[PDB]
This record gives C-alpha cells, structure tokens and sequence, in this order.
C-alpha cells in the first residue's frame, strides 16, 4: 500500500527524550534523529525560497538593485547564517 | 598478431619491475626517505591541525583535543 | 603568364585587384570624410558645442 | 643558469620600475575634487 | 577564403565607429545588467574633458 | 548648481549607478531618445551635446575647486 | 593510405568521398531540421523575459511569457 | 512483489544449476551464466524503482536466524547508499562475463562459477546490516578472488601477487575481529540499528575506531599498505582486474561509511586531521609517482589509488556535500577505472605486451577504440558533463566546508591528474605508426564495441543530470551525518 | 560538386566483421539475443521506472512544509 | 528560437562527426558552416531582441 502522495510525516517533536540523557532511551532516538533532520531541511527549503525570491528580484531590479530589495537581502542572509550542516558557525536549534 | 618484442626493452621493463634488488640505505638517500617518510607529514599534519586552532579561535569555541 | 628567365607568375585576377583597389578608395574616403567632420573635436581645435 | 638571472634580473627592472612609481606618487596630484553626487551621494541606492 | 576576408575588412573599418557610441555613449543605457559601474572608480566624463 | 528632477522621475529610468550626477535631469529624455532611435552614433546629435555640456560644465567646477585648494595649499608649503 | 581503407573510420578516412554524399548532405539537413523542431517548442514554452519591450521585436510571435515576474513575491 | 532475498539467492541458483550440467556443452554454461548475470542485473534494477527515499528507515530487511538466542543474525537491508552499490555490483558481473567470453573454452566452468560466487558474495556484503556478520562476508572475497588471480593469472609471478593480496587483508583484518569481539561483549548484540544507539566510553572510541581504520586502511589503498593494488592487478586476470578496481576498493570505503562515521562520532572528530594528511599525501606522492611508468596496467592502476584516496577526504567531512559527492564519485570511479581497466585487457589481448612503449600512433588503424578510450580517459580528466566531475567537486566544497588547507592539496592532485592523464593518452594514440613490431592487429568486433555502450550512457548519465542519483540518498546522507549530534 | 564521385562503398567494415553473401542474415552471435532483450528491458524500465514513481522525496515535502509555513 | 543558438553547432558536430563517412570531405564542411551560419542569424535576431 501507498498514499500515492507527499510523504505525510508527525510535526510534532517525539515525547519521552531528554537532552541530558538522550542514550537511555534508544526507541525515541531514531525519531528524534528524524525529526531534526526533517527541521534541518525545512530550514535549507526557507533559504533557497529566500535565495529563489532574490533571483527573480535581481532580473526586476535593473540599475538601482539597492533601492527596493535592500529589505530581502537581510532576510535571506538571516536564514543563510543558520544552515543545515555547512561551514564553521553551526547552529544551536 | 603478437608483437616482435624485441630484446632491448624486456630488460629495462623487468630493471623497473625489479628494482628491489638496489637498496643500500645509503646516507643521502636515507636522508630523502627520512624526511619525505616524516618531515613532510609532520609539516602538513601542523598546517591542517593549526588551520582548525585559528578557525575555532574567531568563533570563541575552546579547541579540540585532536589526539 | 610569362617568364623572365626561369620563374613564371599567373596574372593576378581581375576581379581581385579591382575590388581591392577600389576598397581601398572607399576607406581612404571614409577616414578623409571623418577627418573633415570630426577633425577639431579629437585634436582640441572645437568642442562639440558643449561648452 | 644564466638564464635564471635574466628572470630575475627582468623582474628587478619592472619593481624597480615600480619602486620608481611608488617615488613618483602620482595619486596626490590630481587636478580634481573628489566627485560629488546628490542624495548624500547615493546612499540610498548603495 | 575571400569573402570572410571582405567581411571582416568592411567590419574594421566601420564597426568601430558604429559601436563608440552605442557601449560607451558617456551614459548609455547598454548595460543595465551587464555591468556595475562604481560611483567612485567612474572615470569617464573627467578623463574626456579634464585630458 | 543642484537637482531639479530626481528620484522617482530618475528612478523610472535604467539609469547607470555613477551616471546620476547633479545636471542628470536632462539624460532621462536623452535615453529615450537612444532607445527611440537603434542607437545610431551620427542620427541624434543635438540632445547628445546637452548632456556632455553638463558634465564639461561639471568638470570645470571640479578642476576650478581643486584648483582653488592647490591655491591654499601653496600657502602651507611657506616656512617663513 | 594502402592499409587505411581497410579501417571503418567512423567520421571518415583518410579521403573518402563516396559516391552519392549529396543526398546524404540533403537528409542530414533534414534531420537537423526535425530534431531542432521540438527545441524551438521547448525553447518557446520556456522563457521568461520579465521586461516588456521598448519595441515590438520579433518575439511574441510564439513566446507568450512576457512582464510575468513583476511579482516577485509568489516565488517557489 | 520482490524481495531482497531473491537478488542474493540468483547467483546461487545459477551456480548450482551450472555445476549440475558437464564442461562438454561448453556453450550451455557460458549461456547459462550469462543469463543468470543478467536476469541478476534485471532484479536489481527492479529494486531501485520500488525503493522508498522519503524515510529514513531501512528498505526491506530479511531477518535469518543464526545464533539460537537470535542475538546476532542475517539482517539484511537496503538503504541510499547501500542501493547504489549493489546496482554496481549486479552491473559489473555480466560485464566480466562477456569480456573472456572468446577464451571460455580455455577458462572452463570454474571461470563463471567463481564470478557468480563473487557476485552473489558482493551483493550480500553490501546490503546487510549485522555487523560481525557483514566482517565475515567482508573477507569472505578472500578465497574467490585468490582462486580468480593464482588459477589465470600472470606467467610465474602469480604465485607472489596471490600471496602479497592475501598477506595484506589478514593481520588487519584480525586486528578488526578484535574490536569485533570487544563491541559484541560489551553492548551484547552486533545489529547495526542497536550498536548506534549505544553510549560508548570516550577512551574506548579511539581503540575500536583504530581497529576499524587498520582493516579499512588495506582496502582503500591509503599511503602505508597501497602497494599490492599496482602488482597484484597487473598480474591479474583482465576480468578480474575489473571488479577488484570497481568493488573491492569499495569496501574500505562503504565500511567507512556504515559501522566508522557513526558509531564514534566524536572519535571522528578526533582523528580528522591525520586521516586528511595521510589522503592528502597520498594523493601528491601516487600523481607524482604514476607519471614515470612504463606497465600498461599500473598506469591506471595509480589513478585508482589517488581517486580512492581523493574519496575519503569528503568522506570524512562530515558534510551532505562532502558525503553526497564521495559515493558520487565512488560510483563515478567504478564506472570510469572499469572501462579503462577493459580498455588495457582488449589492448593486451592482442598485442600480448604489458608496456607502454610498444604501442605507438594506432588512431589510424583502430579508430572507434580510440574514440571509446579517449572518451573515457576524458571521463578520468573529471569533465563537468562526465561522471566524475560532480562527485570531485562536490567532495572538494564539502571538505573546504570545513578545512581550507588538505583539500586545496586535493584540488591541486588534479593538476597533475589530467596532466598525465592526456599525457598517457598520447603516448598510444598518437604519433606515427612503428610497423617494426605491429605487423597485423583488428579493432573491436561486435561484443566489446556493445560492452562500452552501457559505459557510456552511464557516464554521460552520471554527467549531465545526477539529479536523479542525489534524490535517493540526501535523506541517508543527512541522516548519517546528523547521528549523535544532538544540539 | 557537380561531380558525382568515387568510393562507391564506405572504407572499412562496421565491427570488422564481414558481410554475410545476399541473402543469408548476419547469422546473430549465440549471446545477442540474450543481451540485446536484456538491454532493450533496462531502458524501458528506466524510461518508464523513473518517471512513473511517485516523486516522494526530501526536497519537496521540505518545499511544501516550507511554503505552509513562511506565510505565518 | 533561443535554445537553438547553442545546440545547432553542438548537433550539427555529433552528426557530421558520427556519419562523416554519409557526408563525406565537403558536405560534412557545408553543412558546419550552414549551422553555424543559421546559429549567428538567431544570434543577430537575438542582439535585436535583447540589446536595441
Ligand atoms: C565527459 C565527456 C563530455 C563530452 C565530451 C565530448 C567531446 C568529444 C569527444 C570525442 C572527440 C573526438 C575524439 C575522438 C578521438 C580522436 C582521434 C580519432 O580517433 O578520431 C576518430 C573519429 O573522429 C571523431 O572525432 C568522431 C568522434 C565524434 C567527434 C564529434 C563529437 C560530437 C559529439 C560530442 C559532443 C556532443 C554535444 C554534447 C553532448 C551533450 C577517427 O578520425 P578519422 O578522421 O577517421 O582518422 C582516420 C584514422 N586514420 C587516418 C588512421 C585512418
Ligand atoms: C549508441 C546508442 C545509445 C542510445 C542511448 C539512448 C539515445 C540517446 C543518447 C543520449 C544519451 C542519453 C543518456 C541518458 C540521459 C538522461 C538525461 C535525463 C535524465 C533525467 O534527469 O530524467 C530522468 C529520466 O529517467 C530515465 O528514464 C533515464 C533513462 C536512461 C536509461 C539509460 C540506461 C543506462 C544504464 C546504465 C547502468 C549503469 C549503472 C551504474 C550505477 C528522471 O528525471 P526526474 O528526476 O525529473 O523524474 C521524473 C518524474 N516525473
């Protein structure tokens, strides 16, 4: 059997786990795991949709790109500074 | 449809196949095993384990052991 | 063609040195022609009223 | 091993071309204000 | 052979010309997107009048 | 001299960042005269002096201005 | 070459010039032309050109997508 | 509905149906293996369109019984990087099938019967998620490939590349087996699933995590024990010098990347610098080293090494860019070193040389071949459109994700690389001809001009749109990435 | 040109095999049919394999998860 | 129309270069230069599009 559709999957964050003994319970590790890697890629989604938005400003923009996109730029840096798994500054989620 | 292999190239082929027979540990060539065997890994192992200290230095975080 | 005394050349084509001559005409008469409209402008004699 | 000196000796010629425009300090000399341009010269398009 | 020659012969006695205005007209509007020209490195109008 | 007509007239026009000087009010009517025409070198002429007649201007008020500076620099170049 | 007509030479020997290569030059046009058919739909159907044109060009005579990203804020 | 199960057990029932008939009939068994092979490579491509990329979880998993307690078990089990393999690995068989297919008659049943017993033990390798168990299937390749090399293999020196192949994977491997032992005691169970989730004491990680790299250090060719692959594949068969250059150099590095990366996570850390070292300069010393040879099998025997080596260095910065690109290149790799390694075969099955020298200016006389082996040498120069520049690269932006000095190193092995790389292409292809020692030699004929089509459109399909490949494996690879990192 | 030409065949035979007297076949090799059929089910299975699956990936339930959720 | 620029050289190579034996020594060279030709007609057509 098949949904024949998106993969539906539980936003809610798996109960039972706690950060300072994250090994004693081994059955609520791998949906956690899960879960943080479904986040993580949410977020990697966010900024190529920021990324995507300035793309087709650019084109707009013509000269004066400054100006009138200035706000987006803040915006898409932002969601850039905490990405997924990249360069030196790892983010605290 | 097998080559001639003439004589003049088997002998130099199995010279560089076989050159296991002329090891002497003589002392300018002990020298250039010596340092391209531990020198040069020694210099490049401080360049990457230096570029991580300088790295974590501008972020704050304290440095890893790196054992 | 002909030869002097041992070496002989074709005749160069008449539809070469035609066209290459009066080519040359051409563009001799386009650089005089922008020598007598823009001469002042690039030597400092006039400024293209500008000023 | 001739050779190596005329590289040497060819990029000698060229800094100390350069040292010569290092002495000469043309970037003081200019016959012209710094360029002026409204809205606090385009702060808001920069 | 000779026609790519005769082409390109009447490009550079021409192109020149027809193209100085048109990508480099003190403020043409040729490269809205294709380059970025900063306000401070812009020497442009002084160097035709300040030479 | 200073702007009569900026921002949003000027804004409407691909004007080239650095291109936008004091006496640019005129060079809006000059592009669409370039992008009216197939940007013939030898066709448009008489709005084309306009605009070099503004920054030539602007560049004597420079020169004039740096000029005037050297003046009073020459003045601290004076040991006694 | 004595030995090289013996060889397939994909893009040709040495000077082959076979005997009917006329009519192979005039399908390979044909070719050509069919298989770029379906890149000029897809090149059509695919192009955005956000700004609207100071005049009309001969774009817009199968190109239908034009000043349709002035909206840049409903981007995926 | 097909299992996972059925893929393994294809070769075993295609050998024992091939020991039941006699060696007279000799064109039913070659029929038969061939068969076997391909209705294999079939069943593994069934199993890529119904593999699910969304979950995280392991695809179907087929448990067996082994100890009476059922503390440890076959636990069989696909995910996105184990697929891919196993693809590889069901493509690669046939292929070595139909390339000796013409000496058959002089090879015997021994010959397919040995390929289909590696085929069916690589599959079960690659697709299991026991670990002691996956230890025992890891060496298990031990007997076949000894039997492929010393049976058909060089004049009188094959005796000491068996020896040299089988010395190497015997001190480290035990050494292994140890820490085996010691993670089965300690924990109590060796599935994959129970041992990640598992707290391991901080001083315990840097041993077991040692004891792994020793045993992996002799498969990926690394800077101290590299020497065998060069001897031990030019005195090889041509078939059998396309599978220990396309899935054995495998092992080291998907053993790397299944019971290394995440059970010690922070030993990982720990051990980074040394690993990226010991890559760096093997990378420069195997470019400098393969630049000055004269064997016609070395010569990409050394590019083999400096690839694989070139693998671990995104492998182990732990990055989805750095991971993603080190299988794309491992598959990029068993494709690109396969071809030219069948290349050399057909080479020397003519000409029956093993040099370089010999061979001089044959692009007038075999022009297909020269095409096909300068499209695929192209493909070793890392080509963006060929399959192994995505991969490379990819490795090098996740390695200069996290460091900025080895991986410039990387980057410089590739200066040389494609350096030699035309080089060697024009030391055949070439030139004018030497009719002194190359009176009469043919071109390809009909099996081995189809045996590089799939080569090529796998390459160019590597090239030009990967998309398809990354969409399987982004949700392994973040997964593997992301294992105890909890923040 | 206007000539014709000569070379009334291409140079060379295809896979260096010979061509077979008019009409008998190419006399098929005993593994061709094998490996042809077996070639000519990869590429269906591919062509209509990749593209009839579902496209249940990582990227677009992220894409959906994150158009859901920026417009709040 | 603009796709065609970059892939009429790019096909009209593969083809003259797989079947060079179909074409010979000078259809395979006229029928480049014929491509080639055509992809700098759109590219003209182009510059009109884009640049005036
Ligand atoms: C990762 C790859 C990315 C794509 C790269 C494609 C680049 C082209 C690759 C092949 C280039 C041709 C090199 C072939 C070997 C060169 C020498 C040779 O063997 O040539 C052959 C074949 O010649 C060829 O080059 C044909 C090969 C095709 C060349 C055109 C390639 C076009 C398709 C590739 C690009 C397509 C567009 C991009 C695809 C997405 C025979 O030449 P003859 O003229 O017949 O000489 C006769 C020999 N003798 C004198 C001894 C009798
Ligand atoms: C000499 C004669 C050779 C004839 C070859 C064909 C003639 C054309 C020659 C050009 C070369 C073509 C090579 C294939 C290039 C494919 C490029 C597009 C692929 C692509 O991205 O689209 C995918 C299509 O999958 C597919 O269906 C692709 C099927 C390709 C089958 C190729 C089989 C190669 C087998 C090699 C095995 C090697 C294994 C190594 C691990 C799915 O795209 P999507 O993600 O958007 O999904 C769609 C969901 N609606």
């Amino acid at each position: 059997g098949r949904k024949k559709g998106l993969p539906e999957f539980e936003e809610s964050a798996p109960d039972g786990f706690d950060p300072e003994n994250p090994y004693k319970d081994p059955v609520a590790m791998v949906e956690m795991r899960e879960h943080i890697v479904r986040e993580k890629w949410i977020q990697i989604e966010k900024a190529k949709i920021l990324r995507e938005k300035v793309k087709w400003c650019y084109r707009v923009e013509g000269v004066n790109h400054y100006q009138k996109c200035r706000h987006l730029v803040q915006q898409y840096l932002d969601s850039t500074r905490g990405v997924g798994w990249g360069k030196d500054h790892r983010p605290i989620s | 449809m097998e080559t001639n292999k003439n004589k003049f190239i088997e002998d130099w082929g199995s010279a560089r196949e076989n050159l296991e027979h002329n090891f002497r540990w003589t002392r300018r060539n002990f020298a250039l095993i010596g340092i391209f065997g531990i020198a040069l890994p020694i210099i490049v192992y401080k360049g990457i384990v230096k570029d991580f200290h300088m790295q974590d230095e501008d972020a704050g975080r304290p440095h890893r052991k790196f054992l | 063609g002909i030869t002097y005394k041992g070496v002989t050349v074709h005749t160069p084509k008449t539809w070469h040195t035609v066209t290459g001559k009066g080519l040359c005409a051409v563009m001799w008469f386009w650089i005089l022609y922008r020598a007598k409209q823009d001469g002042p402008v690039v030597m400092g004699w006039r400024h293209p009223w500008d000023g | 091993y001739e050779a190596l000196a005329w590289l040497s000796g060819g990029l000698g010629f060229f800094v100390g071309l350069g040292l010569l425009a290092v002495l000469n300090d043309k970037a003081s000399k200019v016959p012209f204000t710094p360029r002026v341009y409204p809205y606090d010269n385009l702060r808001v398009e920069l | 052979m000779a026609i790519p020659l005769i082409l390109l012969a009447l490009g550079s006695l021409f192109v020149g010309y027809l193209a100085k205005d048109m990508m480099i007209g003190l403020g043409t509007n040729f490269w809205a997107n294709s380059l970025l020209v900063l306000p401070k490195n812009e020497i442009l109008a002084e160097s035709e009048f300040a030479a | 001299k200073k702007m009569i007509a900026t921002q949003e007239e000027m804004s409407a026009a691909k004007i080239a960042l650095g291109s936008r000087d004091m006496c640019a009010h005129l060079l809006i009517p000059l592009n669409k005269c370039r992008q009216a025409e197939f940007y013939l070198p030898w066709k448009c002429e008489d709005e084309r002096h306009v605009y070099e007649k503004c920054e030539y201007e602007l560049v004597m008020e420079r020169m004039l201005a740096m000029k005037k500076i050297r003046e009073e620099e020459a003045l601290a170049k004076q040991n006694k | 070459g004595d030995f090289r007509a013996k060889v397939w030479s994909m893009t040709g020997g040495p000077n082959c010039r076979p005997k009917h290569w006329r009519r192979n030059t005039a399908i390979a046009m044909f070719g050509v032309f069919l298989v770029c058919i379906p890149i000029a739909k897809l090149s059509a159907k695919l192009e955005q050109r956000p700004h609207m044109p100071v005049r009309p060009i001969p774009s817009q005579i199968w190109c239908k997508n034009f000043g349709t990203k002035d909206d840049y804020e409903k981007e995926h | 509905y097909f299992n996972l199960s059925g893929l393994i057990l294809c070769p075993v029932l295609g050998s024992i149906i091939l020991l039941f008939i006699p060696n007279s009939r000799i064109r039913l068994i070659r029929l038969i293996g061939l068969c076997a092979s391909l209705i294999t490579f079939l069943y593994s491509l069934v199993l890529w369109i119904q593999f699910d990329s969304s979950t995280a979880k392991f695809q179907f998993v087929e448990s067996l019984r082994w100890l009476p307690y059922e503390n440890i078990n076959f636990y069989l089990g696909i995910d996105g990087i184990s697929l891919f393999f196993v693809i590889l690995t069901t493509f690669l068989i046939p292929i070595c099938i139909l390339v000796g297919w013409s000496g058959m008659r002089s090879y015997g049943k021994e010959y397919i019967i040995a390929f289909l017993i590696c085929e069916f033990l690589m599959i079960a390798v690659f697709c299991m998620l026991d670990l002691l168990l996956f230890y025992v299937f890891f060496e298990s390749v031990l007997i076949p490939m000894f039997i492929i090399i010393g049976v058909w293999g060089s004049r009188q020196r094959k005796i000491k590349a068996a020896y040299q192949f089988f010395l190497y994977t015997l001190l480290g491997s035990l050494f292994m087996l140890l820490a085996i032992l010691l993670i089965l005691f300690q924990t109590g169970t060796t599935d994959l699933q129970i041992l990640l989730t598992t707290e391991f004491s901080e001083r315990r990680q840097i041993f077991l995590w040692i004891a792994f790299f020793a045993s992996f250090a002799v498969k990926v060719p690394m800077v101290p024990v590299h020497i065998w692959l060069p001897e031990a594949h030019v005195e090889a068969p041509t078939a059998g010098s396309v599978i220990l250059a396309g899935i054995l150099l495998k092992f080291g590095t998907y053993g790397f990347l299944r019971f290394s990366i995440p059970m010690f996570p922070e030993a990982t850390l720990c051990f980074t610098p040394f690993i990226y070292t010991l890559s760096a300069i093997a990378i420069i010393y195997t470019s400098l080293t393969t630049l000055r040879q004269i064997d016609l099998k070395k010569i990409i025997a050394y590019s083999s090494v400096a690839h694989m080596n070139l693998v671990t260095i995104g492998m182990f910065s732990l990055n989805i860019q750095g991971i993603g690109g080190s299988i794309l290149l491992m598959l990029s790799h068993g494709l690109v070193s396969s071809a030219l390694f069948l290349c050399v075969g057909v080479l020397y099955d003519r000409h029956k040389t093993r040099l370089v020298r010999y061979y001089g200016g044959l692009v007038s006389t075999m022009p297909n071949f020269s095409t096909i082996f300068f499209f695929f040498t192209l493909a070793n120069m890392s080509l963006p459109g060929t399959s192994s520049f995505i991969g490379e690269f990819l490795i090098l932006v996740g390695a200069f994700q996290r460091n900025s000095l080895v991986a410039t190193l990387a980057a410089l092995g590739m200066i040389l690389g494609a350096a030699y790389s035309l080089w060697l292409y024009n030391r055949v292809v070439s030139g004018n001809l030497k009719p002194d020692f190359l009176h009469k030699f043919s071109d390809l004929n009909g099996r081995e001009v189809f045996i590089f089509i799939p080569f090529l459109v796998g390459l160019v399909w590597m090239g030009v749109y990967p998309k398809v490949f990354l969409d399987c494996m982004h949700t392994s690879v973040s997964n593997l990435v992301q294992h105890g990192k909890f923040h | 040109w206007a000539t014709p030409g000569h070379e009334e065949r291409p140079k060379g035979y295809f896979m260096n095999r010979t061509p077979p007297a008019p009409g008998q076949s190419r006399k098929w090799e005993d593994w061709e049919l094998p490996c042809y059929i077996t070639s000519f089910l990869t590429i269906v299975i591919l062509g209509v394999g990749l593209n009839a699956k579902p496209d249940l990936s990582i990227e677009t339930w992220a894409h959906q998860k994150a158009l859901e959720r920026l417009e709040m | 129309m603009y796709l065609l620029i970059v892939f009429l050289p790019l096909l009209g190579s593969s083809v003259a270069g797989f079947f060079g034996r179909f074409l010979g020594s000078e259809g395979s060279a006229i029928m480049t230069t014929t491509c080639v030709s055509f992809s700098s007609i759109l590219s003209l057509i182009a510059f009109y599009e884009v640049a005036l």
